[PDB]
């Protein structure tokens, strides 16, 4: 008999707010609780908080205080869960429920048909996309390296940069250019190659150039650097 | 040529605001296209923003547009970004690097400052497991499900059925051990630290996954996952 | 001569030795500021004193070109012994490849070659080179093809590997497209067929340097063959028309490096941005240089004096500067590591082959149409062959002549561009 | 086998047919139960001759040794278990004077030798399981008198006879035991032929009503005070049910689980005195004014689940006629545990004068709310301790209580509470020390919600998710002498630093489940809640599982007396420095599942000096030399007890030495 | 008409419409080599309009600079403005730094003054003329502080940001390279260095040109400290023999390159590792090339064909290639803040309280070494206290004394490298 309603689902960009309307018919909802319930998809439910109507008294569970909030109002009968600011990670199936009290403890009674905010980076933008094929390499000291990097289109005027990174520390330029060399760099390094393959061969390794190396472009206004490629004995 | 983030990070929670400097020395940072590179921990690097000189071009990587803003400061040599609504996946070392266009793409590195964003895991549950975690068994057989507390929860326990596709919607234990107002052939059992439910047998209709709380603390917690019968 | 009063690049034994002083503290100390001014004085001083020293060896000084030859072979051993420091290397390569001081004598000498020419003798001049450059590939070609035959090397292998990355432009336009376009048509492997082209197109831009010097010889001998400087038969040069020209202070010479360097400014935003490819054809900015500058002489726009101004800029570059420009493509675009690791006798012989292929072709096409064969083999012939405008330099500073950068330009980034077009046809045509 | 050397040698399940004769010959306890043997060797039994205690279990044998007897009559009790002899010589029993506890289990005996007991007499329960006989003939002459508790259940009698009682005429026993062994008839003079019986057992027998009749009469003039009685299938009472009884004076009853239905009026007015009374599962549907006519002495009454159960369908409504305990002038401790009461009628407890402990713990099917005159039943009885557990009361109207006047313990708790606390339902109460809210639905705190009652000492507020606790003027500032506080599960948010204060008699604290992590972050706007100030005698501080991650430094200043602190179950990771300074005088740590990596004395330096426990059982430990290391010194010499040291203190952060005890530095 | 025949920078209008319209259109499509040739395409044409501009305005030119004044300027309020699209402002950067075309231009600079010193007039004037002129650089210090304590500025902010600029041969060699010093030894920005200190020239100039006729008014009235335009008392200096320069081919040009940067080289080895404090003060590179061109000057190596040949080389670079570098000092060094800040009565009266310093210092030392205070104190303090070689024949034309040039452009060009060598010392010493 008692009715909870929730609103449909949404689909909103991560960094902006969203109002979740849950309105109950069927019983005085001045009265009895109402309880918050989320579910990531494939995953357990989990307990946001309540918020009591009588007198909009609410009762955040776990730091959801932070992210989110709970408001309610007697007149529309309608309680509502409003997210501070969405994000990924918040894709799940939000339930409201009635809070019984039975037996000594608090039950959910009726629940929510539930509503499925799916936030969406909706990224797309044909940004250039730089895979470097050999994900590691295993190599003894004194040898070859020819590294490689794969464009998804055309990289103009040859904009390509490979840099050198020890852990911990911060990248280091090596072929800021397609081929042209930095300042301090050997002459071992060498870049090569134009359109969309490139390739940076060490001519002989050395025991301090053991480290992850990436490959950044540069032609457009979304510089995207690569995954990375280990190098290690 | 000397770069210094030198600024934010720690921990800050989610749905947060951070502000990040850079005091760049030793070279003119006014005329230098400046830009700010993450690296989340044990991934690979990342564009964020960049900026002309006087702040004429502000680009955001698609990631983090909206939320984050770059702004420099060229009186006081200091590069700034202002993040906003901070989640989870915006957690790295932040590196602020200048872009010196043809001759030399990103030449001069800071030394980037590490912000964690994550929630402190607030802990206040009990801790609840279904043990045994089965699934699918036949019909009409006599099914067990153990949920286990960590802290005696007494006979507070209640055992919700969700159906595959729908709301849980369906209490059916009042208490431990009390049949709510609609279902039957539904047993349970148990007190303190364990508890059980057994079907007497299972119909078409009770084939879908289940469900424990605990109604010992106003911060319920629900069963980490259970039985998908 | 005497120890103190013989004189190095115009200066005395004893001012000279105090600059050799300064530049050996500078190595030994290893201080060095890596820029223009402190990578200029490596290179006057090296420059200087091997030109010197090449222009008095006894069968050097007119058999091999004589002292810019002797300065790039000695730089490019010097960096390949490591006898420069880390310093120098990166010195020397902040001013030529960083700076692309390269770009800028490149500009200063076709401005000062074009802008100083009879406004009506120009299209005529052109309007016969592009014959010449294509059927001196084609005679390169039917050498390159035979020689392949005689080692066995199947003529689909000879055209791909040698013949074409040899008559292409070089390593920036004509190596690395080549690549491309060959991953493109055959799906191989790109940076294995990279590696072996830079080699062959080095071994042949070497070739072309010895080659070019034995022309210079032979034109010397024989008269009737090399029409020294202009490499036009100038049957229609008896109008000799010239304009009197007034007292040229230094601002003409400034006024002469402003408008070399503002028309690369205009043919590097039309060659990026505006016509980017006519056709399918990909045109190297420095084409448009050349129709730039002269679209800009037909214009009359700039004063006799003007011209004798670039003119005279073009003579201080090509004169003065040119040793260190040596220097500079030695230690910057000559690897003497992988030519030494490719090198064998199959190698050679091709590479000889194809480039006097190349010569005899663009020869009998100069001869047959109306210019001097030598001349016309410097040029379009030899300055095919080479490493791009760094082969242009090189081989026509052997030959001592520089009247003709412009059609070695022309014959470098058009031919480059035809060779292109016959590699995306002959990938396909034969596989 | 041998136990340590307090006099007290144990043996089960060791099966041994010969005795270990290294037992100590001064130790006097021996068991032998779970084990089988053939012969005694009292040799071996010579070496310990005092044996106060012989017991052996699961053997058979077919008699005892009585030279072993005559060896030892020390002998105080004999247990035999599982043995079958039928008859035994009376030798032994004379010889083991000091004999004085004798134990028959799955025996099936049958006979005893007619005087066994002409100087042991002395034992004081004689007891006759698992054995089947009809007549109780033990002795043919009088004697035994000293015999007081007589066992006879798992029997096969059936009826009972004066002749068979004759040795017990002069023998006077405290009980006498006749559950589990249904008697048909009572042969006429069986109770008068035998001594002073205290107590009479029938339980799990069948009697009836009729049966029970004559039995009153068979009482008759006979010492009796402990007659309880159960599963009797007594369904009713009448008048003449209890006639005869009269003519005793009776101590207890117990007519538990007779299932019994209808009580008549002045059914017990034949019981002048009864100090104790049970009335416990029986199917009772209602109580006349005069059902419990005539019980002026009674201390005690239970009536735990007395009373029929709802039956909407059948409309049973088990009702209370007014009045009916109006009789019960001496009643001091009346249960009524699991009870159907429909509800509290004006009058029900009208005339109760000693009324000391009333429990109405789960009675009341329908109790919806307490009103102004819901208690004035009790207006005249010094009630201290009232219980209205498991009663699901909604709400409790002002002044409810007011007709209590001498309570001190009010047990509300385990309700269905949804109130705001006004302060003005607790107007009547003086005396009061404990009140118990735990476990209820919600309430709303005033400043004003308990300044009726600063009498109080115990306030239980456990998962009643307090409202509005946060109010400015403390709503505990009005209590002064309170010493156990109570807040925990209830998830409460925020603090004022005003909570506790003035409260020196505070010597309790419990706040576990809540969430207060907020309150002492470094960041929170106002800086860290000092909630903790000016508590002097603050010995148990509970703060388990808040979400705590940031101690400041101060919040423990005033922690003078702390004897136990527990801050288990948070997310603490680098509590700072000098903490515990104050901390002088403690007793026990509790850290357990935090997120703690490195001990170390410039925070603990204080805190482990004079510890009696610790706990430290799951946390990540980074086991490098630079912190550990000075801890597992410390653990290796300090004598405080670690619990689970090894299996559960582990390490984790060195990956090599990752999963390995702390005790390995 | 006018209007086609009007010069810019040498070019008539149509050819530098054409030039601009080149620029618009690397402006327009954002298409701009980041290197020496983009760099000079587009300051060459910026410094070239505007420095037209500077220079054909009516009070401008005469006074407050002209033609670089104006350059740096407008440079500078470009960049203010963000006028400039980023690949600009890169390309600028990158041919004053990475480049470091500063540097070369500094050395040419200095190495075309001091070397072109006529060696017997260099070994004179140590003898009693460069007292004179380090005697004002002191008189005009003490006034400088004196004045500068009255104001309440601080003793180092006095003499390094104003005694020393005044001190200068102007911002061509004399206040950017001061600033590279400020930055390099003291450590902070050099953009508040010279951006104050151009204004304090400026002013300096003023006083100067104005001091000149109050000084010829002065040696009019009194006779005893005054001459009829004789530097020299009662000294016939009977005859003097001057070496004579056969001709200037190109070849000596570029040899001044040689000397140029290998001094430099010699400069940067010594102050970098072999003597990098002679005390306990650091010496910076600019003061040691001042002393060893100046020694190599004073040994004699250099033929007074090759002294001509700096000379002209240097001519180039300061008349010339000047416009240049002020578009890059504009935008690399200026900050217009500190200018407006630098204008105040406070800075015009502690300016002509140091120039009347160096005008009293110079007239007491002058008649202490036997020359007639009046010339003396011209030459030796007013010659000083400009803009190097562009105010010495402005002052020496406000007063009728044009026979002493000689000593005019010994004091500026050779007084320019000896405040470098002092201001490096003083730099090090107060800070
Ligand atoms: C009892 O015997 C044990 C075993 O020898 C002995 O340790 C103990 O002291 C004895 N007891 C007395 C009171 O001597
Ligand atoms: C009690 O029962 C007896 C039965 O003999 C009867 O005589 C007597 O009147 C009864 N008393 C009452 C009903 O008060
Ligand atoms: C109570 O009954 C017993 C048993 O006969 C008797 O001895 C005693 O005197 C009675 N009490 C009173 C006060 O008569
Ligand atoms: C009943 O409650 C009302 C409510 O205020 C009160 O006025 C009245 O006095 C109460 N009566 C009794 C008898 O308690």
């Amino acid at each position: 008999e008692v009715q909870l309603v929730q609103s449909g689902a949404e689909v909103k960009k991560p960094g902006e707010s969203l109002k979740i309307s849950c309105k109950g018919s069927g019983y005085s909802f001045t009265n009895y609780w109402v309880g918050w319930v989320r579910q990531m998809p494939g995953k357990g439910l989990e307990w946001m908080g309540f918020i009591d109507p009588s007198d909009s008294y609410t009762n955040y569970a776990d730091s959801v205080k932070g992210c989110f909030t709970i408001s309610a109002d007697k007149s529309i009968s309608t309680a509502y869960l409003q997210m501070n600011s969405l994000c990924a990670s918040d894709t799940a199936m939000y339930y409201c429920a009635r809070e019984l009290y039975q037996g000594y403890m608090d039950t959910f009674d009726s629940w929510g048909q539930g509503t499925l905010v799916t936030v969406s980076s909706g990224g797309g933008g044909s940004d250039i996309v730089l895979t470097q094929s050999p994900a590691t390499l295993s190599l003894s000291p004194g040898e070859r390296a020819t590294l490689s990097c794969r464009a998804s289109q055309s990289v103009s005027s040859n904009y390509l940069a490979w840099y050198q990174q020890k852990p911990g520390q911060a990248p280091r330029l090596l072929i800021y250019d397609s081929s042209s060399r930095a300042t301090g760099v050997p002459a071992r390094f060498s870049g090569s190659g134009s359109g969309t393959d490139f390739t940076l061969t060490i001519s002989s390794l050395e025991p301090e150039d053991f480290a992850v190396y990436y490959c950044h472009q540069y032609s457009d206004i979304s510089p995207t650097f690569g995954q990375g490629t280990k190098v290690e004995i | 040529e000397v770069q210094l983030v030198e600024s934010g990070g720690g921990l800050v929670q989610p749905c947060g605001s951070l502000r990040l400097s850079c005091a760049a020395s030793g070279f003119t940072f006014r005329n230098s296209a400046m830009h700010w590179v993450r690296q989340a921990p044990g991934k690979g690097l990342e564009w964020v923003s960049s900026i002309w000189y006087s702040g004429s071009n502000t680009y955001y990587a698609d990631s983090v547009k909206g939320r984050f803003t770059i702004s420099r400061d060229n009186s006081k040599n200091t590069l700034y970004l202002q993040m906003n609504s901070l989640c989870a996946e915006d957690t790295a070392v932040y590196y602020c690097a200048r872009f010196a266009g043809g001759w030399g793409a990103y030449d001069v590195w800071g030394q980037g400052t590490l912000v964690t964003v994550s929630s402190g895991g607030g802990g206040s549950d009990i801790q609840m497991t279904q043990s045994p975690s089965s699934l699918s068994a036949s019909v009409g057989d006599r099914v067990t499900i153990t949920c286990r507390a960590s802290q005696s929860i007494g006979l507070y326990l209640a055992w919700y059925q969700q159906k595959p596709g729908k709301a849980p919607k369906l209490l059916i234990y009042a208490a431990s051990s009390l049949q709510s107002g609609v279902p039957s052939r539904f047993s349970g059992s148990g007190s303190g630290t364990d508890f059980t439910l057994t079907i007497s047998s299972l119909q078409p209709e009770d084939f879908a996954t289940y469900y424990c709380q605990q109604g010992n603390t106003l911060s319920y917690t629900f069963g980490q996952g259970t039985k998908v019968e | 001569s005497d120890l103190l009063g013989f004189k190095i690049f115009g200066m005395p034994l004893p001012l000279y030795a105090f600059a050799l002083i300064t530049l050996l503290l500078s190595h030994f100390y290893n201080a060095l500021p890596t820029d223009i001014v402190g990578g200029f004085a490596i290179m006057f001083i090296i420059g200087a004193i091997f030109g010197e020293i090449g222009k008095r060896l006894p069968i050097f000084n007119k058999y091999i070109g004589g002292a810019p030859v002797m300065i790039f072979l000695v730089a490019a051993y010097f960096v390949y012994a490591g006898i420069f420091t880390q310093k120098e290397i990166d010195a020397i390569s902040n001013v030529m490849d960083k700076s692309n001081f390269l770009n800028l004598f490149i500009a200063v000498l076709i401005t000062g070659a074009i802008l100083s020419v009879n406004r009506r003798l120009l299209l005529k001049s052109l309007l016969g080179y592009i014959p010449t450059i294509l059927m001196g590939i084609v005679g390169a070609s039917i050498f390159g093809i035979a020689i392949g035959l005689v080692f066995g090397i199947p003529v689909d292998r000879i055209m791909m590997l040698y013949v074409l990355p040899i008559m292409g432009g070089g390593n920036g336009a004509g190596a690395v497209p080549l690549s491309e376009i060959y991953h493109s048509v055959t799906g191989r492997s790109r940076e294995e067929y990279y590696s072996t082209a830079i080699a062959i197109l080095t071994i042949a831009n070497i070739f072309a340097i010895v080659f070019a010097a034995v022309l210079d010889i032979i034109g010397k001998k024989h008269t009737w063959l090399s029409g020294e400087g202009e490499l036009v038969r100038k049957a229609s040069f008896k109008v000799e028309e010239d304009e009197k020209t007034g007292q040229i202070t230094h601002r003409e010479t400034a006024v002469g490096l402003v408008l070399s360097t503002t028309c690369f400014l205009l043919a590097y935003v039309v060659a990026k941005k505006i016509l980017p490819s006519i056709g399918g054809v990909a045109i190297h900015y420095f084409a448009w240089m050349v129709l730039i500058v002269a679209a800009l002489n037909a214009s009359g726009l700039c004063s006799p004096e003007i011209k004798a101004g670039a003119k005279r800029l073009s003579d201080f570059f090509s004169k003065q500067l040119l040793w260190v420009l040596m220097v500079g493509v030695g230690v910057c675009y000559t690897d003497l590591q992988e030519i030494i690791n490719a090198i064998t006798f199959a190698n050679v012989v091709i590479a000889a082959i194809i480039v006097i292929g190349a010569v005899l072709g663009a020869a009998i096409g100069g001869w047959l149409m109306g210019f001097f064969p030598i001349e016309s083999a410097i040029t379009a012939g030899l300055c095919m062959a080479n490493r791009g405008g760094s082969g242009d330099l090189e081989v026509l500073s052997a030959c001592n002549r520089m009247n003709l950068i412009s059609y070695a330009q022309i014959s470098s980034r058009l031919g480059g561009g035809i060779v292109l077009v016959i590699a995306s046809i002959v990938f396909g045509m034969m596989i | 086998k041998c136990t340590v050397s307090h006099e007290v040698a144990d043996c089960s399940h060791l099966k041994l047919t010969q005795v270990p004769d290294d037992l100590p010959t001064n130790i006097t306890v021996l068991n032998l139960t779970h084990n089988q043997l053939r012969r005694l060797p009292a040799a071996n039994f010579t070496r310990y001759s005092q044996l106060t205690s012989l017991d052996v279990g699961f053997n058979t044998i077919s008699k005892l040794e009585p030279e072993l007897c005559q060896k030892l009559p020390m002998l105080k009790v004999l247990n035999l278990q599982h043995n079958e002899l039928s008859q035994l010589s009376d030798k032994t029993f004379a010889f083991c004077t000091n004999l004085t506890e004798l134990h028959l289990m799955s025996n099936s005996i049958q006979k005893i030798k007619n005087n066994p007991f002409v100087k042991q007499k002395n034992l004081i329960t004689l007891d006759l399981s698992h054995n089947g006989l009809s007549s109780t003939k033990l002795g043919t002459q009088v004697q035994l008198e000293n015999l007081q508790e007589l066992l006879l259940s798992n029997n096969k009698i059936q009826a009972l006879k004066s002749e068979e009682l004759d040795i017990f005429a002069n023998s006077s026993l405290k009980k006498l035991e006749l559950s589990s062994n249904q008697i048909k008839e009572f042969s006429p003079g069986c109770f008068h032929a035998i001594g002073r019986l205290f107590g009479l057992f029938l339980n799990n027998v069948q009697l009836g009503p009729s049966l029970t009749e004559k039995l009153c009469l068979e009482l008759a003039n006979t010492s009796i005070r402990n007659l309880s009685l159960s599963n009797s299938q007594l369904s009713t009472t009448s008048n003449t049910t209890f006639l005869g009884l009269k003519w005793t004076n009776l101590t207890m009853l117990d007519l538990s689980y007779n299932n019994l239905n209808v009580v008549g009026n002045d059914s017990f007015a034949w019981l002048p005195q009864l100090e104790y009374f049970f009335l416990e599962y029986n199917n009772i549907q209602h109580l006349f004014s005069h059902s419990l006519h005539g019980l002026f002495n009674v201390r005690y009454l239970n009536l735990k689940r007395s009373f029929t159960k709802q039956s909407i369908s059948l409309a049973s409504l088990p009702k209370i006629d007014d009045f009916s305990f109006q009789w019960l002038k001496c009643l001091e401790h009346l249960n009524m545990e699991d009870n159907d009461i429909p509800g509290i009628k004006s009058n029900m407890f009208t005339g109760l004068i000693n009324l000391k402990y009333l429990s109405l713990s789960n009675s009341f099917t329908s109790l919806r709310t307490l009103t102004n005159e819901t208690f004035v039943s009790l207006a005249h009885s010094p009630l201290h301790i009232l219980n209205l557990t498991k009663n699901k009361i909604s709400k409790i109207e002002s002044d409810a209580f007011s007709w209590l006047g001498h309570l001190e313990v009010l047990d509300l708790g385990l309700n269905e509470i949804g109130q705001e606390l006004t302060g003005q339902e607790w107007r009547g109460l003086e005396n009061i020390f404990e009140i118990y809210l735990s476990y209820n639905k919600y309430l709303q705190l005033t400043r004003n919600s308990f300044a009726l009652v600063p009498s109080l000492q115990r306030l239980m507020l456990r998962r009643v998710a307090l409202k509005n606790v946060d109010s400015s003027p403390s709503p505990f500032q009005p209590l002064r002498n309170l010493t156990i506080l109570d807040l925990s599960n209830n998830n409460i948010a925020n603090i004022n630093d005003d909570m506790l204060e003035g409260l020196e008699k505070l010597e309790i604290l419990d706040l576990q489940h809540n969430n207060l992590a907020r309150l002492w972050k470094h960041a929170n706007p106002g800086g860290p809640i000092y909630f903790l100030k000016g508590l002097s005698h603050l010995h148990i501080l509970n703060l388990e599982s808040n979400g705590f991650d940031e101690i400041p430094v101060e919040v423990f200043k005033d922690l003078f007396e702390l004897k136990i602190i527990d801050l288990g179950l948070n997310n603490l990771n680098t509590l700072p420095a000098s903490v515990f300074n104050n901390q002088v005088s403690l007793k026990s740590l509790n850290l357990q599942k935090n997120l703690i990596t490195s001990v170390e004395k410039k925070v603990f330096g204080p805190a482990f000096r004079n510890l009696t426990e610790l706990d430290m059982r799951f946390n990540p430990f980074d086991c490098t030399c630079e912190s550990i290391a000075w801890f597992v010194n410390w653990i290796n010499e300090t004598h405080t007890n670690i619990p689970e040291l090894s299996s559960h203190y582990l390490c984790n952060t060195p990956p090599h030495y990752h999963g390995f005890p702390v005790r390995l530095f």
